């Protein structure tokens, strides 16, 4: 169940999307973040993602709506599909392998900070077969673990 | 990709701790 800290980690995630801090995530804002992640959703697809979370249907997502959905998916730890979605965000060229360059790019955009040293250690810890890339099987073990 | 982006953010958090030590 929810805690003061977890709420701050969610407000974190919400701020990535709500660029102008007006307290709401718009269709336009979601598009900007998605494109920074290597995706190119049409306005129709953007509207549908907003609608999934827009509980009062005013066309945008506010923090209470964002929290509701996030806390609910979290209560769910059978989210195998959520993990594939995260994998897809990383694997920009869709070859089934997350390269050090792909990992660094997403981290730099997801509001993170990683030195090439940390980027390599991140991969090295999950790279079970040692090819320098993180395949899907490896990603799951890396994500489902701690 | 809201929750998927959170998962990624959460994994990095976990990393920066398995680093802190
Ligand atoms: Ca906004
Ligand atoms: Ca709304
Ligand atoms: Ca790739
Ligand atoms: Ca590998
Ligand atoms: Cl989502």
């Amino acid at each position: 169940q929810l805690t003061e800290e977890q709420i701050a980690e969610f407000k974190e995630a919400f701020s990535l999307f709500d660029k102008d801090g007006d307290g709401t995530i718009t269709t336009k804002e979601l598009g900007t973040v998605m494109r920074s992640l290597g995706q190119n959703p049409t306005e129709a697809e953007l509207q549908d993602m907003i609608n999934e979370v827009d509980a009062d249907g005013n066309g945008t997502i506010d923090f209470p709506e964002f929290l509701t959905m996030m806390a609910r998916k979290m209560k769910d730890t059978d989210s195998e599909e959520e993990i594939r979605e995260a994998f897809r965000v990383f694997d920009k060229d869709g070859n089934g392998y997350i390269s050090a360059a792909e990992l660094r790019h997403v981290m730099t955009n997801l509001g993170e900070k990683l030195t090439d040293e940390e980027v390599d250690e991140m991969i090295r810890e999950a790279d079970i077969d040692g090819d320098g890339q993180v395949n899907y099987e490896e990603f799951v073990q890396m994500m489902t673990a701690k | 990709k809201f929750y998927a982006t959170f998962l990624i953010q959460e994994h990095f958090r976990k990393f920066m701790k398995r680093q802190e030590e």
